[PDB]
């Protein structure tokens, strides 16, 4: 189960920020 | 419609940015009795021409500031124009040809409150309403 | 002419051919005088007990390497060859002196241009053929001079060799192009052309230089300069001077590097130990030659720049009174015109970058930009990453690069998505074919493909460095 | 410690407040 | 026209009337106080003479008289230092034993137990150990007894008296006209030739006739009582001949250009005297002679009354090129009509010079027994760096004051000053960038290193044992200066400084000076200096270039030099004034110089200073920990601040206890400053309202209505206490540490 750390920590570190900042950027610039 | 030659030594990095092309631009015209040096709104010693001068400016505050400096040169015939990207020039100062500090008949009171400032309502009174306490 | 002050007095006869000629023969004479007179000056105070390198004799080392009166172990046994050479120059100086003072003021101010033989020597800075022929004419004499060194190295005695410390005759010159030109490509050492370690490559080098100079000699006298040369170069008389100064500066630095590191063509028995060495407090001949000609190369580079920038200002139709800093034809605009932002070189370069270059599709722009950025971005990740000192240094670096380029691809998609909102075109200095949502998608597709490719290509070159 | 199965159940059970947190957040935005 | 003495007689009648009329000098202040703001304004405007009167002649007279005042107080101070040396010091004991006795010239009175501060300083004397280097100055002067100091002190009090009289006389009695003041060519001639040239010739005289002989005998181990008095070397030539044979030749070799006959008392030795570890007096003699000649020649450049000479206006006007339009035309008028333009220049370059002096004095310790007095070395370096930094920021302030008040567009049209104003956005944008670049690629390397060390990855650090950043250029320059003697300086025996290279020079057991090797820690700290200087310049240059106007406030010159803002509009215009850029530049000057003196302190203690074994092995004060520690912030926190603060925090119940109290006191004053900097006037005026209510309630409300400090004064008080507190902390730290280990 320890292997989940190798999946989740990179996701919370990179995937989640990129996805969140990408969406929020597109939302705050929507006209 | 804007007549006047651009003053000598009018060049600097403090001039018009992309806003002047995209949003809005201002011009200030004035008739000088004599060619004389004046400080530009955004730095640099420019030279007025004898006769009609036209200076493009990013902000209306540049015009009013320069206007104040032209008054020190005994010049009170300066006109500020707002210019839109469609080339819609609008004369904006002095609005009615008379300077705003001088009283002119025809002008109506705008945003006048017929009360002392102490007589404004409390914020609680105008809560969840559209109106503010200074309305 | 008359606008130039006495301090810039030699600029008065730029357009006057006679004075300019007379000045060149006169200065030639001055170089000959020095070469000849200082050879005698050095002969007069040669102590055969003490070595040459710590006496302060510069020309005798240059005569010594040619193998003029030396026995075994680089020992100067006879000095008559130094005297005969010294006097030959010193008399040639007096003949060139005469020629100098004649063409200066006694001769005509302008060399006449006509169909007669005296007419040939006359020239104009605009007629490009006549200068090209003069380039070729004097190139034949550079070739001749290189073949005279070869003849000295092969037939007339030979050259001094530091391997056996004797004056061996050269018989088998290296006529292999791959070997001799390999020096230009840094094949046989990090030092390049200054990494020569035998006379066989030196004679071989001067064969190749000899035939190239003679080959170029025939070319330039029999051909006029083509339309591509007609556009890229400046054609004022001061433009040619600035080019020649760039060459002299390059040659000065070349010889300064040679004398510093090379010991074959500059023997340690004459010039002294390699690098910068001082024996018994006395500075070695090598150090003097190296450091002087390094300093003169920096000065002659400063001369190239000065004379080149002056040409570029004059040809732009700018004077030095109003200057090189102007306004944008609309003074009240932000920017100023400067040689950094408005120079034809700057404008031509920027316009021709893939982002601005006419006739490139949105994809092709992205692709070229991608390839360039993807290529150079590999370096830092490979060579400074956490796995840089492991077997996975290149592979780690490549995956990092692809990684960064994928986030940069998302950044592009975000930038486009933000701006392209049904009709409203993006602000900023875009090309006309990147002002639609589909064109921007193509540009992003271009970037991705380009950047991945550029990275992959750098990786294939890095991993196959063998 | 706890089994790999128990960790996988917890993650699947954690999708429930994950879903409902999304639904509440979207409803609170209106 | 001709330079001549032209004065008005009895321009200002002397009377105590105006002494009884506080704020007489300003028309606004003359009406009297209504609020407590008046009391501040009085002091704030006191010496702002441009606001007193419009007349440039009256301003020039006030400035000339004030200077005689400042010369008088500086002479009183220098006389006091020498008097305290004569009366309340162990100078004579210290002469007999320089290496063992500790210099002290301040004795504390026995009251409330403060006599503890009178520590055992050696020479059977109890007092505060001094770090001003006065003993090393007086030894260099060739002073050998208390009587010579008494004479010098009294002489000073007479000179201070003369300076007071001069200031009163040249204001109240015979005040020069503006014509006099504007003779810049005559002033430069007299100040180059007499003040500097004849001062340096005069001093060469003293060195050659008094200092060199007396010091030579003291270095030969002759007892102070046995050494002849300085006049005995003039009256009895035989004594001087014995030390310097060249005096046998007399003055004829000077007039016949046989100057080699003086090679024994006018030397170019280089390095340091091995006895004292200071520069050779004979080198210093020849220096001051050579300086004197170059100055006396230099000060015949400017035309006065005889046609020969340059006019500075013509020089300036002629220096223009194809980038700079009219070039330096109009700058002569700026510098001869504005006192602020001169004060800007003189503060900028005197400040820059004081920092050069700091560097040159540690590397080439000019005084005998200075190099080994590690307390003096650290303190005079730090002192002169601080004075330098304040003067430079003053330069920028008065440059901005000039731009707001004294700048004329007509004089300065298409000149270098006009043209810098026209690309000020290009200047500040580029300087902004280079500041961020230097910040990332200097400080970011420390953060990289801290993180790598913390993650247990020392191989990934920027260090000598990891990814190296060798300062190859500084390393190459050190080598050139080390090879100079015999090579590119043939007539030099040693290098100018052992810092560049050569050997470790040691006096007593201790290292006077040795080569200061540069590596990754030296590369990193140098790029921190570059960063912190470029950011200070960004702030100050932005202050001067945007003082008159900006894209935000077009009419900023009308608001003046010192105004708090132009209101919360335009998003908020807090601290746009040239004054507020000086305010922000002071913090960055403080930040910059703090890291400079910390760099010096740690580098010298780890890599230079220390004891020398008989074999010749150097044991440094902090055992060369700089290379591995000074490459992380944690290393600075631990091995510098934490480690070396042990002496100051453990000083209570000893003679260094005062530094322990100063250390806390300074930490307090610093923290107190944050009240002024972080808060605003609005809060304090509203609090004062309630306090005023209570005073009104008990009928003790003052007629002079209490006001919260002005927005500008709030900031001025803030930065004052911040600098005082911060600098005083380091001062207490440095002393307590270096008076224990050094
Ligand atoms: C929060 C989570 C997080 C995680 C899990 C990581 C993980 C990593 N970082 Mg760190 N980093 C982070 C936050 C994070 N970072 C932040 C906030 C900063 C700024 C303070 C940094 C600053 C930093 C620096 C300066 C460096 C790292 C490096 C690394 C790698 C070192 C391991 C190694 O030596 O193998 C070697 C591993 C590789 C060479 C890369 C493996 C493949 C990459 C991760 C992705 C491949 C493409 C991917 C499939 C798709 C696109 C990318 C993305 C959208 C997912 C590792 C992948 C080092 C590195 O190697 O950079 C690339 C490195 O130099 N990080
Ligand atoms: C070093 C070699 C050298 C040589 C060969 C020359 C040669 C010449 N000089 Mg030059 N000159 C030189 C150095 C030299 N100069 C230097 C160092 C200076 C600075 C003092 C000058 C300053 C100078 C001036 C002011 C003038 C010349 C002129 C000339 C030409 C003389 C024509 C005439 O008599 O009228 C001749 C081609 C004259 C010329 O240019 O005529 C067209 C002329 O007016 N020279
Ligand atoms: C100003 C005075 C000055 C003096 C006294 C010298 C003297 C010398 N030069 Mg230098 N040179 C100079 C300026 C000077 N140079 C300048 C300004 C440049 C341009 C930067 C050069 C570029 C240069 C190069 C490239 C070389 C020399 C070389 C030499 C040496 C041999 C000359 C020779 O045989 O010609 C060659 C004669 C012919 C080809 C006949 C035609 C000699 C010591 C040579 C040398 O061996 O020095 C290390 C050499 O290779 N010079
Ligand atoms: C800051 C860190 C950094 C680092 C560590 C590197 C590292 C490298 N660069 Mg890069 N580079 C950088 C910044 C950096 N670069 C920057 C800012 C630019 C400007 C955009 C470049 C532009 C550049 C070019 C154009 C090239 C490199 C190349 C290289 C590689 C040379 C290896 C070699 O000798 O192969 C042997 C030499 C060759 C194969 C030469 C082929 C021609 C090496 C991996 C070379 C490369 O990519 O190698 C494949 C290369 O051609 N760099
Ligand atoms: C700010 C300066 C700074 C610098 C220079 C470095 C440098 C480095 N870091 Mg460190 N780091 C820093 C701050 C810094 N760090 C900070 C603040 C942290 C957070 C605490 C870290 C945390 C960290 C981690 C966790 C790791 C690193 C690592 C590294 C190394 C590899 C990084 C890499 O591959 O990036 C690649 C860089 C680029 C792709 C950008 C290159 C920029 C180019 C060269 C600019 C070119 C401009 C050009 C000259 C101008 C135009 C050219 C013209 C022709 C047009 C490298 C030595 C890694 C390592 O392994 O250490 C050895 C690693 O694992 N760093
Ligand atoms: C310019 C700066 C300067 C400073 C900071 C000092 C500071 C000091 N002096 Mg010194 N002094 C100076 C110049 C200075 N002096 C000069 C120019 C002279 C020559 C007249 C003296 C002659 C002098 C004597 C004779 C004595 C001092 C003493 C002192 C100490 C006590 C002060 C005092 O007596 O308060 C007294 C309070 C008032 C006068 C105000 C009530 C104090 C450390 C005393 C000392 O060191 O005792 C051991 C002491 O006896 N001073
Ligand atoms: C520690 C305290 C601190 C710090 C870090 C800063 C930082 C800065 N100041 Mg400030 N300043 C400070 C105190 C500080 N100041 C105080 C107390 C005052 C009141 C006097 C000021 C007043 C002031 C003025 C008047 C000016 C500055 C300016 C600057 C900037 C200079 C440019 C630079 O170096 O950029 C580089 C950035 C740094 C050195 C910060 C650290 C960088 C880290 C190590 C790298 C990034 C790591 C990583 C990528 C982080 C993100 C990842 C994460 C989100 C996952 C810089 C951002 C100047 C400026 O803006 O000019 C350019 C300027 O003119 N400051
Ligand atoms: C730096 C070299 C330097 O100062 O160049 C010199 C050059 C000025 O050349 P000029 O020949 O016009 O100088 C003439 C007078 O100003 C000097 O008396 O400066 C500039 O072009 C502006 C500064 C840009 C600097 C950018 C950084
Ligand atoms: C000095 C100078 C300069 C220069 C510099 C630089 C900029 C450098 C860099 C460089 C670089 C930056 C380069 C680059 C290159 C690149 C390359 C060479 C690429 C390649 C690529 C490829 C070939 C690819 C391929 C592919 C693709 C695309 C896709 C698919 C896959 C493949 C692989 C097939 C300039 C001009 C600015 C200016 C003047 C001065
Ligand atoms: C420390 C002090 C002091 C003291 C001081 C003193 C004591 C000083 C002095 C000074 C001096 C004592 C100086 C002098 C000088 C001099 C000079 C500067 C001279 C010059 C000369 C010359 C220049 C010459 C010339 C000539 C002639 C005449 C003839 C022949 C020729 C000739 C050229 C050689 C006092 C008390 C104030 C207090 C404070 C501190
Ligand atoms: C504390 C603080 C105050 C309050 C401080 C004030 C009003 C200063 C008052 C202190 C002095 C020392 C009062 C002196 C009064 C008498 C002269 C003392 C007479 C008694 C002596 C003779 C002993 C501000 O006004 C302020 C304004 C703007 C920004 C920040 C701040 C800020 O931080
Ligand atoms: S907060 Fe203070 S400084 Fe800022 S705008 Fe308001 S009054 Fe002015």
């Amino acid at each position: 189960a320890s292997f989940l750390s190798s999946i989740f920590v990179p996701v919370i570190g990179w995937v989640v920020p990129i996805a969140t900042f990408s969406f929020l950027f597109l939302y705050i610039e929507r006209e | 419609t804007l007549s006047g030659k651009t003053p000598l030594f009018a060049g600097s990095t403090g001039g018009l940015l992309t806003k002047a092309v995209e949003e809005e631009k201002y011009a200030i015209t004035w008739t000088s009795p004599k060619a004389q040096v004046f400080e530009l709104p955004t730095g640099g010693a420019a030279t007025m021409h004898e006769g009609e001068n036209l200076l493009y400016i990013a902000r209306k505050e540049y015009g009013i500031a320069l206007g104040g400096q032209l008054r020190k040169f005994k010049i009170t015939n300066y006109k500020i124009y707002r210019i839109l990207p469609s080339g819609e020039t609008t004369f904006i100062h002095p609005a009615d040809g008379v300077f705003p500090e001088k009283v002119n008949a025809g002008r109506e009171k705008v945003r006048f409150n017929a009360r002392s400032i102490g007589e404004n309502p409390n914020p609680s009174q105008v809560k969840f309403s559209g109106k503010a306490t200074y309305d | 002419p008359q606008q130039y002050g006495w301090w810039a007095g030699n600029a008065r006869f730029i357009n006057l051919s006679g004075r300019l000629l007379g000045a060149h023969i006169a200065h030639a004479g001055l170089i000959i005088l020095w070469a000849g007179a200082m050879t005698l000056f050095e002969i007069t105070k040669y102590n055969p007990s003490l070595p040459i390198y710590e006496q302060g004799l510069i020309l005798l080392p240059h005569l010594a390497t040619l193998g003029f009166g030396i026995g075994d172990g680089g020992q100067i046994i006879d000095t008559y060859p130094y005297f005969v050479i010294g006097v030959v120059h010193l008399v040639s100086s007096a003949v060139l002196a005469a020629g100098g003072i004649y063409h200066a003021l006694l001769g005509p101010e302008v060399l006449p241009e006509n169909n007669q033989f005296p007419g040939f020597f006359g020239y104009d800075w605009e007629d490009e053929d006549k200068m090209t022929t003069i380039i070729g004419i004097h190139l034949l004499l550079l070739g001749a001079g290189a073949w005279l060194l070869v003849a000295k190295a092969l037939f007339w005695g030979g050259l001094y060799d530091s391997t056996v410390a004797s004056v061996r005759v050269i018989t088998e010159p290296t006529v292999n192009p791959a070997r001799i030109f390999g020096y230009l490509f840094g094949a046989f050492g990090k030092q390049g052309m200054a990494a020569v370690n035998n006379l066989e490559d030196v004679v071989g080098g001067h064969i190749w230089v000899g035939i190239l100079c003679i080959g170029g000699g025939f070319w330039h006298i029999l051909t006029q300069p083509f339309a591509w040369a007609k556009k890229v170069l400046f054609w004022s008389g001061e433009a040619y001077l600035s080019y020649s100064l760039a060459a002299l500066a390059y040659m000065g630095l070349l010889a300064a590097y040679f004398v510093t590191v090379n010991d074959t063509v500059y023997p340690t028995e004459f010039y002294g130990p390699l690098g910068f060495s001082s024996t018994s407090g006395v500075i070695s001949v090598r150090t003097w030659l190296a450091t002087s000609h390094f300093a003169l190369a920096i000065v002659f580079l400063s001369g190239h720049i000065w004379h080149a920038l002056r040409v570029r200002v004059l040809e732009a139709g700018l004077n030095f009174e109003q200057g090189v800093v102007n306004y944008l034809d609309t003074p009240e605009l932000g920017n100023l015109q400067t040689p950094i932002n408005t120079s034809d070189l700057t404008l031509k370069f920027l316009v021709n970058l893939p982002i601005y270059r006419p006739g490139l599709s949105a994809f092709a722009r992205g692709l070229e930009i991608g390839m360039a950025h993807g290529y150079f971005l590999l370096g830092p990740f490979v060579k400074l990453g956490p796995l840089r000192n492991t077997e996975f240094a290149n592979q780690a670096g490549l995956l990092a690069t692809i990684g960064l380029l994928l986030i940069l691809s998302i950044c592009l998609w975000l930038y486009g998505s933000a701006w392209f909102q049904e009709g409203k075109s993006p602000q900023g200095e875009l090309p006309e074919n990147l002002k639609t949502a589909k064109s921007w998608s193509e540009f992003n597709a271009g970037w991705i493909v380009g950047s991945c490719g550029g990275a992959l290509f750098a990786y294939l070159l890095v991993t196959n460095s063998s | 410690s706890i089994s790999d199965t128990q960790v996988y159940i917890a993650l699947v059970v954690a999708l429930i407040p994950g879903l409902l947190a999304w639904r509440l957040a979207t409803e609170l935005y209106k | 026209k001709k330079a001549r003495v032209i004065v008005d007689k009895d321009p200002v009648p002397t009377s105590f009337e105006k002494w009884a009329q506080p704020g007489h000098f300003d028309r606004t202040l003359a009406r009297g106080p209504k609020t407590t703001t008046w009391i501040w304004n009085l002091h704030a405007l006191a010496h702002d003479f441009d606001t007193h009167t419009s007349d440039l002649e009256d301003i020039s007279r006030k400035i000339f008289a004030a200077h005689f005042g400042h010369l008088a107080v500086v002479t009183i101070w220098l006389s006091g230092m020498i008097f305290h040396g004569a009366k309340f010091s162990n100078y004579e004991a210290w002469l007999s034993d320089p290496l063992n006795v500790r210099p002290s010239a301040q004795v504390v009175w026995p009251i409330v137990g403060q006599d503890i501060l009178n520590g055992d300083v050696g020479g059977g004397f109890h007092g505060i150990q001094i770090t001003s280097g006065l003993f090393q100055v007086w030894r260099g002067w060739g002073i050998t007894n208390s009587f010579q100091l008494y004479c010098t002190a009294i002489g000073g009090l007479v000179l201070a008296g003369l300076f007071l009289f001069a200031g009163w006389f040249h204001y109240h009695k015979r005040a020069p006209k503006l014509e006099w003041f504007q003779n810049v060519e005559s002033m430069l001639n007299h100040h180059l030739q007499v003040l500097l040239g004849c001062g340096s010739l005069g001093w060469a005289g003293h060195l050659i006739h008094v200092s060199a002989p007396i010091n030579k005998l003291m270095d030969a181990g002759v007892a102070v009582k046995d050494i002849p008095l300085p006049h005995e070397f003039i009256l009895n030539k035989s004594l001087l001949i014995d030390l310097f044979p060249g005096f046998a030749a007399g003055l004829t070799p000077f007039f016949t250009l046989n100057w080699g006959q003086y090679a024994d008392f006018l030397t170019f030795k280089g390095g340091l005297n091995p006895v004292t570890g200071g520069l050779w007096m004979t080198d210093i003699a020849h220096h001051h002679l050579a300086i004197a000649v170059v100055f006396i020649i230099a000060g015949h450049q400017y035309r006065t009354n005889w046609g020969i000479g340059h006019s500075i206006k013509e020089i300036l006007e002629n220096h223009k090129g194809p980038f700079t339009g009219e070039g330096h035309k109009g700058l002569y008028e700026n510098l001869t009509t504005s006192w602020h333009a001169q004060l800007a220049t003189n503060l900028a370059f005197l400040g820059s010079l004081t920092i050069i002096i700091a560097h040159h004095m540690y590397a080439m310790p000019p005084y005998p027994y200075l190099a080994t007095d590690y307390a003096t070395q650290l303190c005079i370096f730090t002192h002169h760096i601080w004075i330098g930094g304040f003067l430079i920021v003053g330069g920028a302030a008065h440059a901005a004051i000039f731009m707001v008040r004294d700048y004329d567009p007509v004089v300065n049209q298409n000149n270098v000053l006009d043209r810098v104003i026209r690309h000020r956005d290009a200047i500040i944008s580029h300087l902004n960038w280079v500041c961020i670049f230097l910040g990332f690629h200097s400080f970011g390397l420390y953060i990289h290193n801290d993180t790598m060390r913390a993650l247990g990855r020392p191989q990934d650090m920027f260090s000598d044992t990891a990814i190296q950043l060798q300062p190859v250029f500084a390393q190459w320059v050190q080598n050139l200066h080390t090879l100079a003697p015999g090579g590119t300086a043939p007539n030099a025996l040693e290098p100018v400084s052992y810092a560049f290279g050569g050997g470790v020079l040691a006096v007593g057991g201790k290292v006077a000076m040795m080569p200061i090797a540069l590596g990754t820690a030296d590369f990193l700290i140098h790029h921190i200096h570059a960063f912190t200087i470029h950011v200070t310049v960004l702030i100050l240059l932005k202050g001067v270039l945007f003082a008159r106007s900006s894209r935000l406030i077009p009419d900023k010159a009308n608001l003046g030099f010192r105004f708090p803002c132009d209101g919360p509009g335009r998003g908020g215009t807090c601290q746009v004034s040239g004054w507020d850029h000086v305010f922000l530049g002071l913090f960055w000057m403080y930040n910059s110089l703090s890291i400079v003196i910390f760099h010096f302190s740690w580098k010298m203690q780890s890599d230079v200073w220390g004891t020398v074994d008989a074999a010749g092995n150097v044991s440094h004060i902090t055992g060369g920990n700089f290379a591995q520690s000074a490459i992380t912030i944690n290393g600075w926190l631990r091995d510098f601040l934490w480690a070396q603060a042990s002496q100051v925090i453990n000083s209570y119940g000893s003679a260094l206890s005062a530094y322990g109290l100063m250390f806390l006191g300074a930490h307090f004053v610093w923290a107190f400053s944050l009240m002024f900097l972080f808060s605003g006037r609005g809060y304090w005026q509203e609090l004062i309202e309630s306090i005023v209510w209570a005073h009104n309630k008990l009928k003790v409300a003052p007629a002079i209505q209490p006001r919260a400090l002005s927005i500008t004064q709030g900031r001025a008080v803030g930065v004052a206490h911040y600098l005082l507190g911060g600098i005083a902390t380091t001062w207490a730290f440095f002393h307590a540490h270096i008076l224990s280990v050094g």
